[PDB]
RNA sequence: AAGCUCGUAUCAGUUUUAUGAGGUAAAGCGAAAACUUUAAAUAUGUAAGAAGUCCUUGUUUGAACGUGGACAUUUGAAUGAAGAGCUUUUAGUGGGCCAUUUUUGGUAAGCAGAACUGGCGAUGCGGGAUGAACCGAACGUAGAGUUAAGGUGCCGGAAUACACGCUCAUCAGACACCACAAAAGGUGUUAGUUCAUCUAGACAGCCGGACGGUGGCCAUGGAAGUCGGAAUCCGCUAAGGAGUGUGUAACAACUCACCGGCCGAAUGAACUA
RNA sequence: GCAGUCAAGCGUUCAUAGCGACAUUGCUUUUUGAUUCUUCGAUGUCGGCUCUUCCUAUCAUACCGAAGCAGAAUUCGGUAAGCGUUGGAUUGUUCACCCACUAAUAGGGAGUGAGCUGGGUUUAGACCGUCGUGAGACAGGUUAGUUUUACCCUACUGAU
């Protein structure tokens, strides 16, 4: 599905002698706001001990693009405990936005790796400015001066069950 | 299986003079057409053998001279094993060695027949197999 | 091979140079 | 490649490779030396029997003579004008080009121009360049030597170099009982002309190396001086 | 990095030696105590100058 | 890694001159004519200028790639063929049997027999391939010489006269007999 | 062993340049049943009589065995599983002596079978040790030392036994 | 099944609350992990009021028993519910399979013993091509509408839908799978991860160099780096082994190793999927 | 097999806490081709005539590859199941062997207990041995000893 962005925050619960923790904050990337609470409690075990019954959520947001028109540039950091221990991994997608840019790579983890929506961890997702610091092949493909390039074997979907032409590449 | 002291233990265990006093004993077992042993008394039977050898068997010449140096591609030998002494002396031994080769084609002639059905070109027959009676598993 | 990477170190001095600070004074 | 790759022939030898510091042992050497002297000559000096860069070196154990890469030595004179170790130096690292072959001293300036004018060797025919010299091998039997002695002299070349000759000399052979038979005169090059690479090596086999080799040198600096002084001598 | 990251290991490694060093003395110096226990005190303080010479 | 195009550039002389639709070349010059098919092979030419042309493959693969550099080397192989030209120079050396060699021509097929070879009594043709010319090599024994346009129409006629003296069920150390490629050259000679 | 050269007890002088708690090793061996180890041999001619029984399994006999009568026997120690040499090594000193067996005390899985000298995995067996030259304090040499067999003699025809030291 | 003996506010394959115990180790930190308090879930017991309590102050100051009096329903957590016991009588059926969960003991490998709960039997129905145990599913008779599990090239009802990647198989795969052959092999591909190298110009190829002591010692018909035996070093060096191979009867010659030129810009290695 | 050894890796981090691929040592009768004649309990029934078909894990024939492969002959290997693959002697037994022919005498599967049989289902008869007091049973051994379809459906071959 088509995630979103989100900023959450929660604060465990104020006790007596021990008011106003220290309000813990995340961006999470997910399809709407009940998975993201749900994978929000998963990494503040991971991080300390923290436990869901022990806190509360203080806030959650929906994070928009600030330029969804522009192109940009993305730097991934991708860990996961995969087969024996895990193992970073840094891919670079050229996009559009912050949530498109995740998409694909859920769509190639489980391509290449089987990897599952829990096997990931999203450690950060830089956005690259400056042209030449894009280190990855195929990015830099993209990026020469004034692109050109073909489409070669244009076929045209047929809407009936026939036709009559010998229908030709076009072209 | 428990554990326990024993096993672990020493068992069957010999007295030491004694076997100087079997060592002796195995020459004067004389024995009798009359009597038959009944009962072995177990003892150490390989500690009370070695009687008095006297030929010491041959050295293992593998040990100095192993395959590959002694012949080959490799062959780190060159000069004979013990690459015997004198030339009149080689020229006699040798001499003997002709004639007991013939000797035995002289003798070994009488015992043939052999070789003269194979020019004949005909083989006896087969061994009946009554005679093989039994010698049957 | 990440590009924003140096920033990173500093980012792990300044959260513990409070740190050997804070536990004492 | 994810596969179908070329692989390396895996080896067993003693020398490693040197690898950079050898490369920063030059370049702190010479600019060791630079200061040192006085009189540098940069010597142009293609191809040459190691044991005459042995003579040369023991021609006098006074000076210092250094051999290297030209990119070494270049970035160790200095190339840009700005990029120097010493001054006025960027005009003649500009200047050596080939193989080089440079050289301190502290010798008499008439005396190191004589000396190389004085001194020529034999050597090798070595190819794109013309050697006087033709050979048509004789008809029948090859010999070590190649003909240039009477034939009673020498030994006919071993059969067990022949292919060599039959498939990267080009030559046609045969053997009958080993000594190796040809069939016609069969000349090689002819004189005054430029010699091919499979030409220059059948002289190499035979060991026919009338062909004189001398160094050249153009420039020439002075430290007190700091003066660039060129002259081309061959 | 490489001189941030030993500096990160070597504490951890210096430990090593003071932490564990902090145990087999006070492991050794709880052995003769319990040895202390049954025989003798003036057998095991003895004992204890006969440790101390070697 | 989907490269998105490739170009190679082929280097056209002054003499010769090409032609090329869909996927057929015709090459034309000094020595005669050289065709050859390529609709298996799903490349893109263009003329740039008279001399050069680049050939293309866009958006594919290294299956698709590695197809794309080999194309450059047919058609220079065809441009070299009507320039210099292609020679095979073959040797047969016999121990004991002097090997005949003969062309013949069985019903204008032109055929090479080998006659006595290894003291046979078969003898055995090779059929000339179109376009190739083979000639008995004068004033240097025992040599034969076989000269063509096209690369492999001299060499697999060179190959299968090889391939049809070969010496069996025997040790290959001892007898030695058989036709052999001796030298391979161009027709010129000079360039 | 090429970069290794890349880089670069105590027997006496008439021995050098030559060369070479209390519990068992193994106690808990699997159990082995009562009606396997027994094929049940049918006698008569109508084979309909069985009442004999065939020990399955590898055997120490004795040494005056001499087969007993026909009418009497009841159990069978069939002549191709006697095992009488065992192959013995020894924890230490790395040597396996091939060695004759003198009798089995400690067999698990019955006490039967200790008087029935059944070969299993586990048996504790006693071994002549004349060749090793074991000497006693008090230098009367031992020739008898238990050792437990190791392997299971069914599913090979060697039994290696291990002595107890 | 027959009944009157209840149509009371009494119960429950359930939690909460307190109290338990296995502290499993995770706080943590103390006095020099050695605390002794304490922090969770994993399944489990016990208890949660009307005969309920106090007071009166006797019996045999306490306690164990008592006389008597006072304290009503926000009457003593949640949630669901008129079906709890009686007296009578009395049909069938008592040996069996499968799965999960712990737990103990195991070995070629299968397992074996317990405890617990499911399913099966006696039970159709949709699906899994077909099936005692798989997935779904509350069996009167019909109509309409919506779904489950599973599907939607053609048998076959339903998108030859859309979207991104990967894969070519000389018996691919479409699944029993998180198991068995199974640990690896492969100049098949794809994506990584770490190490190195590089305009003081790598990588690949041509070109040239690749030497003096020195034919290093014994060794032997001859062994010059190259049948072997052991040593294995200095000089000179840009770099060159007391030698990678090929080769000779020995030499030669070639090779590589390492330099150097030419070329011009990326590349190697080892892993992981 | 059993007991080691070595160690590329593995190990919660990891050498040193352990596993551990690949290698490797323990004797398994003598170092001098002399022997060595060693047969040690198959409790379960098949063998065999006639005839078909399949498998390839190939003996021959076809093609090749490799070898001190000179030839000649042979070994090892790859493709390959197209077609080949016997006659006998021997039951004091053959869970086989020998001797001969031949290109070669390859190995199997679905077997052929209603196609026929020989041994063995195997009943009463009898003898010997073993055991039992006996009737009898058997560690055995020996001999004699009746099941008898087809015309039906289908398959199959021929026929209208």
């Amino acid at each position: 599905a088509h995630f979103k962005e989100y900023q959450v925050i929660g604060r465990r619960l104020p006790t007596e002698s021990v008011p106003e923790p220290k309000l813990f904050r995340m961006r999470i990337f997910a399809s709407n706001e009940v998975i993201a609470k749900s994978r929000y409690w998963y990494f503040l075990q991971k991080l300390h001990k923290v436990k869901k019954a022990s806190g509360e959520i203080v806030s959650i947001n929906q994070i928009n693009e600030a330029h969804p028109t522009k192109v940009k540039n993305f730097g991934v950091w991708v860990r996961y405990d995969s087969r024996s221990g895990t193992h970073n991994m840094y891919k670079e997608i050229r996009d559009v936005s912050r949530v498109a840019a995740v998409e694909t790579l859920y769509q190639d983890m489980a391509a290449r790796h089987r990897a599952r929506f829990r096997s990931i961890h999203i450690l950060k997702v830089a956005e690259i400015e400056k042209t030449a610091d894009v280190k990855r092949q195929y990015v830099k493909q993209f990026l020469t001066k004034d692109l050109k390039f073909p489409l070669p074997h244009r076929v045209q979907k047929s809407t009936k069950t026939f036709s009559y032409k010998r229908p030709s590449t076009f072209y | 299986v428990q554990p326990d002291r024993r096993w672990f233990g020493n068992t069957r265990v010999i007295s030491q003079d004694a076997l100087q006093h079997f060592r002796s004993a195995l020459g004067e077992t004389q024995k009798d057409t009359y009597q038959v042993l009944l009962r072995r008394n177990k003892l150490p039977m390989s500690l009370l053998e070695e009687k008095d050898a006297d030929e010491s068997p041959k050295a293992r010449i593998l040990d100095t001279e192993s395959y590959a140096d002694a012949f080959g591609p490799k062959a780190q030998r060159k000069r004979p094993r013990l690459a015997a002494s004198n030339l009149e002396d080689l020229v006699k031994a040798t001499n003997e060695d002709i004639t007991k080769y013939e000797e035995k084609q002289v003798l070994d002639a009488t015992l043939g027949g052999n070789q003269e059905d194979k020019e004949n070109g005909w083989t006896s027959a087969a061994k009946e197999a009554i005679f093989s009676k039994g010698q049957s598993k | 091979n990440f590009p924003y990477k140096a920033k990173i170190l500093e980012e792990i001095e300044a959260k513990k140079m409070k740190d050997l600070e804070e536990r004492e004074l | 490649m994810p596969r179908s790759k070329r692989s390396k022939l895996v080896t067993l030898a003693q020398t490693d490779k040197k690898g950079r510091e050898n490369k920063e042992r030059i370049f702190d050497e010479v600019r060791e030396a630079l200061d040192t002297y006085r009189y540098v000559w940069v010597l142009h000096l293609d191809d040459v029997r190691t044991p005459v860069l042995q003579e040369i070196r023991t021609s006098w154990a006074g000076s210092k003579l250094i051999m290297g890469k030209r990119k070494v030595l270049q970035k160790a004179l200095g190339e840009k004008r700005e990029e120097e170790y010493k001054e006025n130096l960027y005009q003649l690292s500009k200047l050596c080009s080939g193989v080089t072959g440079l050289l301190f001293t502290d010798e008499d300036v008439n005396t190191v121009k004589e000396y190389f004018k004085s001194y020529v060797r034999s050597d090798y025919s070595r190819p794109n360049t013309k050697a006087p010299l033709t050979f048509t091998i004789p008809e029948g039997i090859v010999y070590s030597r190649g003909g240039q002695i009477p034939a009673e002299e020498d030994v006919p070349m071993i059969h067990s170099l022949e292919p060599t000759m039959r498939n990267k000399f080009e030559i046609p052979t045969k053997i009958k009982a080993g000594k190796i038979t040809i069939d016609s005169p069969y000349l090689v090059c002819t004189e005054g002309e430029k010699l091919d690479v499979r030409q220059a090596l059948i002289l190499k086999q035979f060991g026919i190396a009338a062909s004189e080799f001398k160094v050249k040198v153009s420039a020439y600096y002075d430290n007190d001086s700091s003066t660039v002084e060129s002259t081309n001598i061959n | 990095l490489k001189a941030l990251k030993d500096e990160k290991e070597e504490a951890r490694q210096a430990k090593i030696t003071m932490l564990k060093e902090r145990r087999e003395k006070k492991e050794e110096n709880e052995r003769y105590e319990r040895l202390a226990a049954k025989m003798h005190a003036k057998k095991v303080e003895r004992m204890r100058r006969r440790e101390k010479r070697n | 890694m989907k490269y998105i195009q490739t170009e190679q550039q082929i280097e056209v002389p002054e003499g010769v001159t090409v032609s090329i639709k869909s996927r057929i070349v015709k090459v034309v010059g000094p020595r005669g004519t050289l065709t050859k098919n390529l609709k298996h092979i799903d490349v893109t030419f263009t003329k740039v200028n008279n001399q050069l042309i680049k050939v293309a493959v866009h958006n594919g693969g290294r299956k698709h790639v590695a197809a794309l550099r080999t194309v450059k080397s047919l058609v220079d192989n065809m441009i070299t063929g009507v320039t210099k030209g292609y020679k095979y120079k073959m040797r047969y050396v016999y121990a004991h049997f002097p090997i005949n060699v003969n062309i013949v021509e069985k019903d204008g097929a032109k055929f090479i027999e080998v006659r006595n070879f290894l003291g046979d009594k078969k003898i055995r043709n090779v059929p000339v391939r179109d376009g190739v010319t083979i000639e008995f090599s004068t004033n240097v024994k025992d040599e034969i010489v076989l000269s063509g346009n096209s690369v492999e129409d001299v060499s697999q006629n060179a190959a299968d006269l090889q391939q049809i003296c070969r010496v069996r069920n025997k040790d290959i150390r001892k007898f030695l007999d058989g036709i052999y490629v001796s030298h391979k050259g161009f027709i010129t000679e000079d360039l | 062993a090429h970069e290794q050269s890349k880089v670069k007890d105590a027997l006496p002088t008439y021995l050098l340049d030559r060369e070479q708690k209390f519990s068992v090793p193994l106690p808990k061996v699997r159990g082995i049943s009562e009606e396997e180890m027994f094929k049940v041999i049918k006698t008569g001619k109508s084979r309909s009589k069985s009442w004999k029984r065939m020990i399955t399994k590898h055997t120490f006999v004795g040494e005056g065995f001499t087969r007993r009568p026909v009418k009497m026997e009841r159990i069978i120690r069939p002549s191709a599983l006697r095992q009488k040499k065992a192959n013995v090594t020894h924890p230490e000193l790395g040597v396996t002596v091939f060695l004759p067996i003198l009798a089995v005390k400690k067999n698990p899985q019955s006490p039967m079978y200790t008087q029935l000298g059944v070969l299993t995995k586990g048996t504790i067996i006693e071994v002549n040790v004349s060749e090793l030259g074991m000497v006693t304090a008090g230098g009367k040499v031992v020739w008898g030392k238990y050792a437990q067999v190791t392997n299971e003699p069914d599913r090979d025809g060697c039994v290696n036994a291990v002595l107890l030291v």
